[PDB]
């Protein structure tokens, strides 16, 4: 698929943009 | 020349240059000082997502347009942060990667199609937000 692919880019992104 | 040049210096320090390294047409210690620091946060961001899942798949220049520009758009209709500006590089690398692969010389297309991409939709969102420098302070991170 690819909206899967960009979620989990999206909330890896996420997890590395903390604090 | 003048702004055009400002924005092309960044785009190529900050996306370009990881490609280039991630396809082997460019060296290690080719890359700027600036280049192998925020590289570190990349490489860890293309691992991380080795974990979670592995991609597969692209014929034309037509098909690398819809496919990525799919995937990008989809990536920043939320929001917009450093941390998926990492995966959009690192999504541009792993899809020129597999053009130098197959040796079909798509890459070119990749790397064209990501930096017009960087240059209209995210650009001045990075330039407001602190922009090379920042990436650069977000290289750091915690160094585990």
């Amino acid at each position: 698929s690819t909206k899967k692919l960009s979620e989990c880019l999206k909330r890896i992104g996420d997890e590395l943009d903390s604090n | 020349e003048g702004e055009e040049l400002i924005y092309h210096n960044i785009i190529n320090e900050i996306l370009v240059g990881y490609i280039k390294y991630y396809i082997n047409d460019i060296s290690e210690h080719e890359l700027s000082p600036y280049q192998q620091q925020i590289k570190k946060i990349l490489t860890y961001y293309d691992e991380c997502l080795n974990k979670q899942v592995t991609i597969t798949f692209l014929t034309s220049v037509q098909e690398i347009k819809t496919q990525f520009t799919g995937v990008v758009t989809e990536l920043f209709k939320d929001l917009i942060n450093w941390g998926r500006i990492c995966g959009f590089i690192v999504f541009s690398a792993k899809m020129a990667k597999y053009c130098k692969d197959a040796n079909n010389h798509l890459e070119s297309t990749v790397i064209t199609t990501a930096y017009n991409f960087m240059k209209h939709n995210l650009l001045p969102w990075m330039i407001s937000h602190g922009g090379q420098e920042e990436f650069l302070a977000f290289s750091l991170h915690s160094d585990m």
